[PDB]
């Protein structure tokens, strides 16, 4: 899956391109959606 | 200096008692360690770091201290626990304790006491050796007294102990008296006197050279 | 893995020196204190020194700071200790130990023992010591060196109730003694025999304990 | 004797990285040096020292950042020496550096730039 | 004749002449970050001979803070200037927060397969006393210690998972090992001379007698620093705030004085 929304607190995923983690910003691999998705 | 005074010297302590061993510094150090020695073997590291147990090392042992002084406990005595612990400061002069020498207590055990008159071949050959054996007995204490035709002989007599038995818990000692073939032959009555706290009258072997 | 392998036993004479040594093996050799320590018999534990990397790196106890030099050949991960101008004062275990991770001497190679003395291999004269009622016998191990020598009796058949005394230093030649207790049923009407050897001169004697 | 450092903030620097320094803040401060107050709603009296945001104009206008190349060649603008101590950075907040009523900023009007009252209300 | 920019972190940029003896420029970054707030500080300059690109990354509760210096010599090379996966696994606190100090590390993944784990410990009697984090810094691979009157300086630097774990290092925890070496710190008329200098305890894994003979502070006042010291310091130098270092070694007591 290219963008993510199932669960947004699965972690860093050991093995795919695009993170949905809490520091996805600080590695600046975050996938777009995630912004909009589990955000404030 | 740092002097580093280990209490007690010895110990005899029952199967389940509990043990504390003491070591006192002169002065204050940081860190102190713990070594186990049995039969003047390799000292094996057995607590560093005041309290941290070295690999193998069981969870009856414990360590505790600070500044000048530190311990180390077994909180129920076993028999595998019979040995010589010595302190260590963890710093450069890494001065050890004089040490500690941990046995079994164990129910008072008199000597089996025998004598030996010197051999035909020893005579053959010389010379003239008289033996004593005082075996099984408890506690380590005891007195041997040679008697030549009833006077105390002091000089030639040299002693041996055992260690610790590690299946009755008990000691051994060997008593010889070395004289010239000539001397042992100018005299009769040859006698090993043990003074030991399972009586109050010493236990004697004598023999007779010539009957 | 790790491991400090120390050289066999010496007999030196008095006046002599003596070096010994301790192979280190399974960890970086110069990353770590190596220090020395003695023992003499029934006594306790004094330090004697530590060497760092090399030669040129050491730090001694002030008491044997006339008596011991401290070296490494980092070619072969090897610590040396040379004791000069021997005495019977400096007859010891000596032991290497690593200084470990967390600052405690952590890795002890066996000990080598070093005999200070003029006597020359002298292999034991065996004497059988023959006593009624319950039967303790004996064996008298007299004037032999260097230690150890071996004693069994029977063979080895007879284990318990047998009780092998250290030697003693006996005009520089050590003695040494052994008994045996068996039912009074058994000896003399069997045989009692103790067993002596002596690696040293190549010797091995089998002496009968027979009725005086 | 330097921590440029202001409001609760404390300094850190690193001397492996030329002796950089910047702040730790609280919570409701932002920036290098404490700066921003990123809580603040209303202004003070003169508001001479009110900080956080409002980019605004009374008339729904971004202010102009006082480190764009047309601020910094105004009066008011991020590179003048005493920039921390009027609060004038890299953002577009209405400040007051000299004493007005209120705070304000600049704000282009086609081919000029121009002082105006910020939107940002008083506490009163 | 070397040229570089020369920004302060305000966004004010020049170009400056370097003076001699700074024949390299820099551009050091500082990134913060904290759940959805950065803060981008950049800093730039000519800077001395002996600097190295260097990174230093560590966490400090929901913090994170990124340093990185680069370095070169061509002539306003510093005027111009990644971030994908996650390589070794490292223990991260700071003291700056009292994360370290209050065992309250954190593991942070690197962003290079270059940066290792670090471990520095920086004693002085504005920079945090304790560092942990991900990174590369010159004396690396491995670990360096000093010591002397004023000073306590430790770095450790390990390339396997979490190897920056464990207590922090702390002097008084390493043993006095019985050499002892001089110390002071100054010049050889004022602060080094055999009236000042002083015999210290060297501890743990510092038994080397050293002297540093460099310079110092703003212009190039002339500096010397005595003390205790691993092999591997005998050996850059960023460790005693100087610049043209000169080290001498001797591994016996004493042999550390103005000789
Ligand atoms: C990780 O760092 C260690 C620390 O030095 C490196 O270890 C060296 O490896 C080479 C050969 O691979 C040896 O010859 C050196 O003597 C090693 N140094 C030691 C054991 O301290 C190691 O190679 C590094 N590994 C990687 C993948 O970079
Ligand atoms: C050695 O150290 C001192 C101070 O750390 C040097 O500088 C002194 O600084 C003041 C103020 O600028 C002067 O006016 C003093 O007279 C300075 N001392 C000397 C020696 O003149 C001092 O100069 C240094 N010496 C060397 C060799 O550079
Ligand atoms: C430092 O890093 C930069 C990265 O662009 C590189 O161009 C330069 O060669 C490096 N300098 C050194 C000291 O190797």
């Amino acid at each position: 899956q290219e963008s993510c929304k199932g669960r947004c607190t699965e972690g860093f995923n050991v093995d795919k391109k695009c993170q949905c983690d809490e520091l996805c910003s600080y590695y600046q691999s975050c996938c777009t959606d995630y912004t909009a998705e589990c955000k404030p | 200096d740092i002097v580093l005074t280990q209490s007690p010297d010895i110990t005899a302590a029952s199967l389940g008692q509990k043990v504390t061993i003491t070591c006192s510094a002169s002065s204050s150090v940081s860190y102190m360690h713990w070594y186990q020695q049995k039969s003047g073997t390799s000292p094996k590291p057995w607590i560093f770091e005041i309290s941290k147990l070295a690999s193998g090392v069981p969870a009856r042992f414990s360590g505790s201290g600070s500044g000048t002084s530190y311990s180390l406990t077994i909180s129920s005595m076993e028999a595998e626990d019979a040995a010589i612990y010595y302190c260590q400061q963890w710093n450069y002069p890494f001065t050890f304790g004089g040490g500690t020498k941990l046995e079994i207590k164990r129910a008072d055990a008199a000597p089996t006491v025998s004598i030996f008159p010197p051999s035909s071949e020893q005579l053959t050959s010389g010379g003239a050796s008289v033996v004593c054996f005082l075996n099984n007995f408890y506690p380590k204490d005891i007195n041997v007294k040679w008697k030549i035709d009833g006077s105390e002989r002091q000089n030639g007599v040299l002693n041996s102990w055992t260690d610790q038995d590690s299946k009755d818990s008990t000691y051994s000692m060997s008593s010889t008296l070395t004289l010239t073939k000539d001397e042992y032959e100018r005299h009769n009555s040859y006698t090993c006197e043990a003074t030991h706290k399972t009586s109050t009258s010493p236990i004697v072997k004598s023999f007779n050279r010539n009957e | 893995g790790v491991k400090l392998q120390q050289s066999g036993p010496e007999v030196v004479k008095p006046g002599a020196s003596v070096k010994i040594s301790c192979k280190a093996s399974g960890y970086s050799f110069t990353n770590f204190y190596i220090h020395w320590v003695k023992q003499r018999p029934g006594q306790g534990l004094e330090w004697i020194g530590w060497i760092f990397h090399g030669s040129d790196n050491t730090e001694y106890n002030e008491k044997f700071k006339d008596k011991a030099t401290l070296t490494a050949d980092t070619s072969s991960s090897t610590a040396y200790m040379q004791l000069s101008s021997l005495t019977s004062e400096d007859s010891a275990v000596y032991f290497c130990a690593r200084w470990g991770p967390h600052w405690y001497f952590d890795v002890w190679g066996q000990g080598t023992t070093v005999t200070v003395s003029s006597a020359k291999t002298t292999p034991p004269s065996v004497y059988p010591l023959a006593p009624n009622s319950m039967v303790t016998l004996g064996c008298l191990v007299k004037g032999y060196f260097p230690e150890p020598v071996t004693v069994t009796w029977n063979s080895g058949s007879l284990s318990s109730g047998v009780h092998t005394f250290p030697a003693v230093l006996q005009s520089d030649l050590y003695t040494l003694s052994s008994s045996v207790t068996v039912p009074s049923s058994t000896w003399p009407s069997e045989t009692v025999t103790c067993n002596v050897a002596h690696p040293a001169s190549s010797t091995k004697v089998d002496k009968k304990i027979a009725a005086a | 004797s330097n921590c440029d450092c202001l409001n609760g903030g404390t300094c850190v620097s690193n001397k492996y990285f030329s002796n950089i320094h910047w702040c730790n803040c609280p919570k409701k401060f932002g920036g290098q040096h404490c700066e921003i107050d990123k809580s603040k709603t209303c202004y003070e009296g003169n508001g001479h020292f009110y900080r956080g945001k409002a980019s605004t104009d009374t008339m729904g206008r971004p202010c102009l950042p006082w480190n764009s190349a047309t601020v910094l060649q105004q009066t008011y603008h991020a590179h003048r020496s005493d920039a921390l101590q009027l609060g004038l950075g890299k953002h577009n907040y209405c400040r007051n550096p000299d004493n007005r009523r209120r705070p304000w900023c600049y704000v282009q009007v086609g081919l000029k730039p121009l002082v105006q009252e910020c939107m940002v209300h008083d506490c009163a | 004749s070397l040229r570089c920019m020369q920004c302060k972190t305000n966004g004010d940029c020049r170009v400056e002449e370097c003076a001699l003896g700074q024949d390299l420029c820099r551009t050091t970054i500082v990134r913060l970050w904290e759940e959805g707030e950065e803060l981008e500080l950049v800093e730039k300059s000519c800077t001395h001979s002996e600097k190295t690109n260097r990174t230093l990354s560590y966490r400090t509760g929901l913090k994170i803070t990124s340093l990185t210096e680069v370095v070169c010599g061509l002539d306003l090379c510093n005027q111009g200037n990644y971030s994908r996966s996650r390589y070794l696994e490292c223990i991260s606190c700071g003291s700056s927060d009292m994360s370290c100090e209050r065992g309250r590390h954190q593991s942070l993944q690197c962003r290079s397969p270059e940066e290792q784990c670090l471990d520095v410990v920086t004693h002085w009697i504005k920079d945090d006393r304790h560092l942990r984090g991900c990174g590369y810094l010159p004396g690396c691979p491995g670990s360096n210690g000093f010591h002397n009157n004023d000073t306590f300086h430790f770095l450790k630097c390990c390339n396997t998972t979490k190897c920056n774990e464990g207590p922090i290092l702390e002097l008084e925890n390493l043993p006095q090992n019985g050499r002892q070496c001089y110390s002071c710190k100054g010049n050889s008329t004022h602060g080094c001379s055999s009236e000042e200098t002083f015999l210290i305890d060297c501890r743990g894994p510092m038994n080397q007698c050293l002297v540093a003979t460099g310079t110092h502070e703003p212009k190039n006042q002339s500096y010397m620093v005595r003390g205790c010291a691993t092999a591997s310091m005998c050996q850059l130098g960023d460790a005693f705030s100087m610049n043209h270092i000169d080290v001498s070694c001797c591994t016996k007591s004493g042999c550390n004085h103005p000789d």
